[PDB]
RNA sequence: CGAUGUCGGCUCAUCACAUCCUGGGGCUGAAGUAGGUCCCAAGGGUAUGGCUGUUCGCCAUUUAAAGUGGUACGCGAGCUGGGUUUAGAACGUCGUGAGACAGUUCGGUCCCUAUCUGCCGUGGGCGCUGGAGAACUGAGGGGGGCUGCUCCUAGUACGAGAGGACCGGAGUGGACGCAUCACUGGUGUUCGGGUUGUCAUGCCAAUGGCACUGCCCGGUAGCUAAAUGCGGAAGAGAUAAGUGCUGAAAGCAUCUAAGCACGAAACUUGCCCCGAGAUGAGUUCUCCCUGACCCUUUAAGGGUCCUGAAGGAACGUUGAAGACGACGACGUUGAUAGGCCGGGUGUGUAAGCGCAGCGAUGCGUUGAGCUAACCGGUACUAAUGAACCGUGAGGCUUAACCU
RNA sequence: AAUUCCUUGUCGGGUAAGUUCCGACCUGCACGAAUGGCGUAAUGAUGGCCAGGCUGUCUCCACCCGAGACUCAGUGAAAU
RNA sequence: ACACAGGUGGUCAGGUAGAGAAUACCAAGGCGCUUGAGAGAACUCGGGUGAAGGAACUAGGCAAAAUGGUGCCGUAACUUC
RNA sequence: AGGACCGAACCGACUAAUGUUGAAAAAUUAGCGGAUGACUUGUGGCUGGGGGUGAAAGGCCAAUCAAACCGGGAGAUAGCU
C-alpha cells in the first residue's frame, strides 16, 4: 500500500512519457467568412459551412 | 429439478403424505432429480395405518414436477406440485397399488412400466 | 432478416383458428406409443399467448384427476394436431396468471358471447 | 455490458431525466434555439422530434396526448398551432444540432440544437 | 476438404415431420470466390485465399484492389485462407458455393464470440462467490486468494483473473449440417455457433471422426 | 521481541507420488464374478449432510473413487472471527486474601487509496534497413484429456449349481468446459395497464408530480441460466512395467550381449486458442514515389527550392467493439446514428361522442389507443470542401546469371 | 448441572443422521441450605434447543436501478 | 481545529387523509446541500426483482423475507387468580 | 390506579452494514429499548486528588484516570538502548 524505496526522477519521466498534449491538429477554415475553427464546429462569428447560423 | 430437502407429495397410497428428499441417486454431485429419476426419501408424515411409517428412509421416483418436463418439439410440461411415488429400497417396484394424479410419458420405460399401468392419465 | 422470415412462414400452418386468453381449448396432439400413433386430447383455459410467427407458443391450463397441469404449446408443431374453441371466455388481462392461485369457483372466467 | 441498448442515462436517474427532457423540450419548442451539451441535445431529438409529429395531426386526443408529455399549454399551443402545420410534409429531422464549442465552467462540449426552420 | 466463408443470419427452428424442433443457425454462403493459389514451389503449402461478398468501390485500397484486379474477380469484404487437402486442385477465379457442403454431413463453425468486456472473475472463469452475509467485508465476488506465501513469493503464470472475456476466435466442432440449399445460399447447422448476428463465421467440414 | 498475526471455516490454488478411482501388468491358496499382493503410471477426476469452534472423529445417504503429503501445519495489505487468549460476570476447585486454574460458562473494535516484483488484461514508442495495405507458414506457449449405467455379443466361456465373464460394439447419463438465445424461463425503474393517498393543470372529464419504480400486474430488445447445441476422441510415433522371437558369451539353457516384435489415460503428435519483439524480427501477393541546384572539416554529409504519392492519422456519425486507448462500420457518387414511413411485439378493447342505468358503472364506435433498445425501408437531420502526417526509386561487400 | 476430569458417561425423546437440546440414572474428580437450597406465574434488545411461516442465507447466482470506480476540465492530499 | 452528515434550551404550529405533534402529499415560508461534463467495464456501496428448491448457508436463520389496521367471533397449559 | 400496555417528541444504545489517511478523535443508515417515572431537561450552586463521586465498571472527575492537570524539587534515577 506504500512504496518502499522512494522512485527516481528517471521512473518520473518515464511514467510523464505518455501525459502529452497533443495538438489540434490542423482546424479548418470557413467557406463564407474565411476564418479559423474547429472542424464539424461553428465559428467564433458563428457561421458553419459557409452559411449564417445562430447570430448572437 | 429435485433436490436435497426439498418436500414432495406423494403419488401412490403406499400410507405416506409428505416426504423428504435426502439424496438424489445416480451421480457423483449431482444436484438435481427430474423427469422420472430416482431419490432417496424419508418419510415426514404418515396416515395412521399405511404400509410405510414415519421416518422410514427408502426410495422413490420422481413422476411430476412443478418445474415440468420439455417435449422433443419445445413444449413443456408443468404441474402444480412435485410428486413421487415410493419404490421399495432393495428391490424395487413400489409399495403403493393405486396412483394419484397423472404422470408423464417419460416413465415410459421398463421398470416403471407398473406406474404407468396404474396412474390414470399420460 | 429476410432469409429467416421467408425461411420460417415456408413452416407455418395456415388454419390456426383465433383464440384469445380465457377460453377453453380442446387441443389435439399426435401421441406416439411405440408402433401406434395415438391422437390425445388436452382440454383447458388458456392462460397466455405468445405471438412470435413460428415461434408462437400458448399455455393452456387444465385440473387433470386431481392438481392442475400447464402444457406450454408450439401452435406450429406438428405434434399440435388440431386446436377447437370449446367456450369462449371474457378476462381483461392477457396473461391469466393469477389463475395458478385460485380453485374451483375462484377460478372462474365469464364467457364472452361477442 | 450493454449491447444494443438504447438511451443514455446522463447521470441522473429516471424521474430527473424525464423532468429534465419535459424542461427542456418545452424551452426547444419555446424558444426554436437552445444551446445544451452535446448529449442532452443528441437524446432531446428522441423527445422532441415525435411531438412535433404527434402535432402533424390535430385532435383532441392529441392535444392530450403532448400535454401529458410535455405538460405545458402553452408549448401544445405552438405544437398543434405553429409547429405542425409549420413542417407538415418534413418527414422527421425537424431539428439540427450544431457542435459550438466548449463550457468555460467544466470543459463540457456544448452544441446549439435548432428547429430546422427559423427562415424568420 | 476446403472451408466456405458464411455470415451469421441468425437463429430459427426447424419442425420436423414427426414433430422434433431442431435449432438451427441460419449462415447465408455466398459464392466464395478464389484469389489466389498457394504452391509449395513458391510459399511452402498449398491453400487458396478466397474472398467473398461485395465492398464498396470507394472504400477498398489501392493495394487491395491491385490483388483482387490481378485475380480477375471483384472485391469482397475479406480474405481468408483455407488449407488444401493433398488432392485438391482449384484455379484463380473459381467460384465455390455451399454446394460443396451437399454431403458432409458433419461440419466445424468458427467465428468470432461475443465481446462481453472487461469481465470479473466470477463471469469469466466461473469462480464461486463467497458469502453474501455472515460478517463478509466488502468481498464477495472478489477473487479470494491468489497464491501462496513465502515460497513461491509470486502468483503462477496463467492464474486465472478478471479481464477481457469475449471477442476472440471460437471454433464449434462436430454440428450437424440441416439444410444446404443451393437457390438462397444457406447452410442450416444444427446448434449455435459464435458471434453476433451478421458476424462472418468460417464453416469447414468437421475434422473429428 | 525499534512486531515474521499462529486454530478452524470460506474463496483461490499449486506441486510430490509413498496411487483412492480410471489405464497397463506379474504372482495367487487366480474356475467365473469379486478379490488379495506386488510392479508400472501423476493425464484427468477425487461427496453432500447431522453433531461439534473444531482439524479429526462418529453417524446418515451417496460415489468410479470420496488418496496421502508439501506449499509460513499454502491462503486474514483476500473474507470471517466460532475457538484459543485482554479488560465485565459467575460456577466448581485452590488460596486467609489480592487473586488463580490449555477447568467450565455468558458478553466482547480484525486498518491500509499498491511504488517495486509477480499475475490477469490492454495500449503507446521504436525496431525489423524505401514506404504502405493485406493474407500467411510456424519457432514457441497455453487449453483439453474424468466417468457411470443400460443393451448386444451372451446367459455364451467358466462352473456341480448358485452365479457369470474377457475382448469388441451401440446407446444414454452425471460432473466439467466452450458457445449461444431458436425454444422454456429470469430480469426488463426506458413499454402498456390496474390501483391507494395527496397536490396541481380554473373546474367536470382527462392527465401529470410525489409517496422504495408509491404499490402492483404483464412485458420488447439486450443480458442471462435452470434453457439448448457442442466437446473431451479415434489414429500415429517413441516407450514404462510386462510379454516375447532368433541368439551366443556358457558346444545346453537364455527376451540381450549383435539383431528383431509387441506394449498404458503418462511422453511427442492428432483437436482448440495465442503466436515474427521468432532482434534467428521469416514468407507471399499487391500498391506508391522515376525533380532541380548549392556548400563542405567528401561523408550511407548538410542545406534551399519544387513536389506530398500509396497510405495513415485527425475530425464527424457510430457499433451485438469497448474502462480509456484499441478494434469494426459509415462520411453524401451515403443507410453510420437519429427522426420518419410500413410491419412486428407488448399491453389489452384509449380519448371524445352516443345509448342503458337514479348512480357506481356497462355497452357501441373498438382488439381500440399507446407501443423502448426489434424488423424492412426512406437522405428529412447530422456525418464539409479541405488541411495534417507520410516523399521523390531505397547502403556496402561478395556470388550466380544478364539466353 | 453456568458445577462432571474421565466424557460425545448410560438409557430414553426429538433427527435420515444430534459432542448441542429435553427427560432420567447417580460412580456429586470438585452441589448443598441467607458468600442461601430447591421450586417459581409474569417479565428479559438474556443464554441454549426445536417447529410453523418466510425467504438470494444457500444450491448458484442472473438481470436491473442508482452512488463511486473509468475518461475529460478545475482544484489538489497522505502514510512511506 | 474546517463554510465539519455531530451537539444545542424555550416559543408558534395551516390543509387533506389519519387516533395522532406518526406518516404521505401540500400552504405560508425556505431551499436544490460551492466542483462539473461524460461514459455505462470489473469491483465496492445503497436498493428492486427472480425459475425450481426453501436453512441444504452458518459458529449461530447473522442479514433479508415475512407478519403488521379496525370491528366481531374465538382462544390452551400454567398461574401469585 | 399503575416504577401498567402500544407508540411519536424526549432519553437511550441491542443488532447489522457502511465508515475506519472518516462527513465524525465514536458517527450515519435500517431495524431496537424506555417513554407518569428509581423519568427527562434548562439555569444556578456544592463536593478535589490517596481526595471527590460511584444502582460498583477501577467507572467518572474538561477527547487524560489502579490515583487529574499545571508549575516546581529536576539535568530524579537509568549496572539499559
Amino acid at each position: 500500500a506504500v512504496q518502499q524505496n522512494k522512485p527516481t526522477r528517471s521512473k518520473r519521466g518515464m511514467r510523464r512519457s505518455h501525459d502529452a498534449l497533443t495538438a489540434v491538429t490542423s482546424l479548418s477554415v470557413d467557406k463564407t467568412s474565411g476564418e479559423k475553427h474547429l472542424r464539424h464546429h461553428i465559428t467564433a462569428d458563428g457561421y458553419y459551412r459557409g452559411r449564417k447560423v445562430i447570430a448572437k | 429439478m429435485i433436490q436435497e430437502q426439498t418436500m414432495l407429495n406423494v403419488a401412490d397410497n403406499s400410507g405416506a403424505r409428505r416426504v423428504m428428499c435426502i439424496k438424489v441417486l445416480g451421480g457423483s454431485h449431482r444436484r438435481y432429480a427430474g423427469v422420472g429419476d430416482i431419490i432417496k426419501i424419508t418419510i415426514k408424515e404418515a396416515i395412521p395405518r399405511g404400509k410405510v411409517k414415519k421416518g422410514d428412509v427408502l426410495k422413490a421416483v420422481v413422476v411430476r414436477t412443478k418445474k415440468g418436463v420439455r417435449r422433443p418439439d419445445g413444449s413443456v410440461i408443468r404441474f402444480d406440485g412435485n410428486a413421487c411415488v415410493l419404490l421399495n429400497n432393495n428391490s424395487e417396484q413400489p409399495i403403493g397399488t393405486r396412483i394419484f394424479g397423472p404422470v408423464t410419458r417419460e416413465l415410459r420405460s421398463e421398470k416403471f412400466m407398473k406406474i404407468i399401468s396404474l396412474a390414470p392419465e399420460v | 432478416s429476410n432469409i429467416i422470415k421467408q425461411l420460417e412462414q415456408e413452416q407455418m400452418k395456415q388454419d390456426v383458428p383465433s383464440f384469445r386468453p380465457g377460453d377453453t381449448v380442446e387441443v389435439k396432439v399426435w401421441v406416439v406409443e411405440g408402433s401406434k400413433k395415438r391422437l390425445q386430447a388436452f382440454e383447458g383455459v388458456v392462460i397466455a399467448i405468445r405471438n412470435r410467427g413460428l415461434h408462437s407458443a400458448f399455455t393452456v391450463r387444465k385440473i387433470s384427476n386431481g392438481e392442475g397441469v400447464e402444457r406450454v404449446f408450439q401452435t406450429h408443431s406438428p405434434v399440435v394436431d388440431s386446436i377447437s374453441v370449446k367456450r369462449r371466455g371474457a378476462v381483461r388481462k392477457a396473461k391469466l396468471y393469477y389463475l395458478r392461485e385460485r380453485t374451483g369457483k375462484a377460478a372462474r372466467i365469464k364467457e364472452r358471447l361477442n | 455490458m450493454r449491447h444494443r441498448k438504447s438511451g443514455r442515462q446522463l447521470n441522473r436517474n429516471s424521474s430527473h431525466r424525464q423532468a429534465m427532457f419535459r424542461n427542456m423540450a418545452g424551452s426547444l419548442v419555446r424558444h426554436e434555439i437552445i444551446k445544451t451539451t452535446l448529449p442532452k441535445a443528441k437524446e432531446l431529438r428522441r423527445v422532441v422530434e415525435p411531438l412535433i409529429t404527434l402535432a402533424k395531426t390535430d385532435s383532441v386526443a392529441n392535444r392530450r396526448l403532448a400535454f401529458a408529455r410535455t405538460r405545458d399549454n402553452e408549448i401544445v399551443a405552438k405544437l398543434f398551432n405553429e409547429l405542425g402545420p409549420r413542417f407538415a410534409s418534413r418527414a422527421g429531422g425537424y431539428t439540427r444540432i450544431l457542435k459550438c464549442g466548449f463550457r468555460a465552467g467544466d470543459n463540457a462540449p456544448m452544441a446549439y440544437i435548432e428547429l430546422v426552420d427559423r427562415s424568420e | 476438404m476446403i472451408g466456405l466463408v458464411g455470415k451469421k443470419v441468425g437463429m430459427t427452428r426447424i419442425f420436423t415431420e414427426d414433430g422434433v424442433s431442431i435449432p438451427v443457425t441460419v449462415i447465408e454462403v455466398e459464392a466464395n470466390r478464389v484469389t489466389q493459389v498457394k504452391d509449395l514451389a513458391n510459399d511452402g503449402y498449398r491453400a487458396i485465399q478466397v474472398t467473398t461478398g461485395a465492398k464498396k468501390a470507394n472504400r477498398v485500397t489501392k493495394p487491395e484492389a491491385g490483388h483482387f484486379a490481378k485475380a480477375g474477380v471483384e472485391a469482397g469484404r475479406g480474405l481468408w485462407e483455407f488449407r488444401l487437402a493433398e488432392g485438391e486442385e482449384f484455379t484463380v477465379g473459381q467460384s465455390i458455393s455451399v454446394e460443396l457442403f451437399a454431403d458432409v454431413k458433419k461440419v466445424d463453425v468458427t467465428g468470432t464470440s461475443k465481446g462481453k468486456g472487461f469481465a470479473g472473475t466470477v463471469k469469466r472463469w466461473n469462480f464461486r462467490t463467497q458469502d453474501a452475509t455472515h460478517g463478509n467485508s466488502l468481498s464477495h465476488r472478489v477473487p479470494g486468494s491468489i497464491g501462496q506465501n513465502q515460497t513461491p513469493g509470486k502468483v503462477f503464470k496463467g492464474k486465472k483473473m478478471a479481464g477481457q472475456m469475449g471477442n476472440e476466435r471460437v471454433t464449434v466442432q462436430s454440428l450437424d449440417v440441416v439444410r444446404v440449399d443451393a437457390e438462397r445460399n444457406l447452410l442450416l447447422v444444427k446448434g449455435a455457433v459464435p458471434g453476433a448476428t451478421g458476424s462472418d463465421l468460417i464453416v469447414k467440414p468437421a475434422v473429428k471422426a
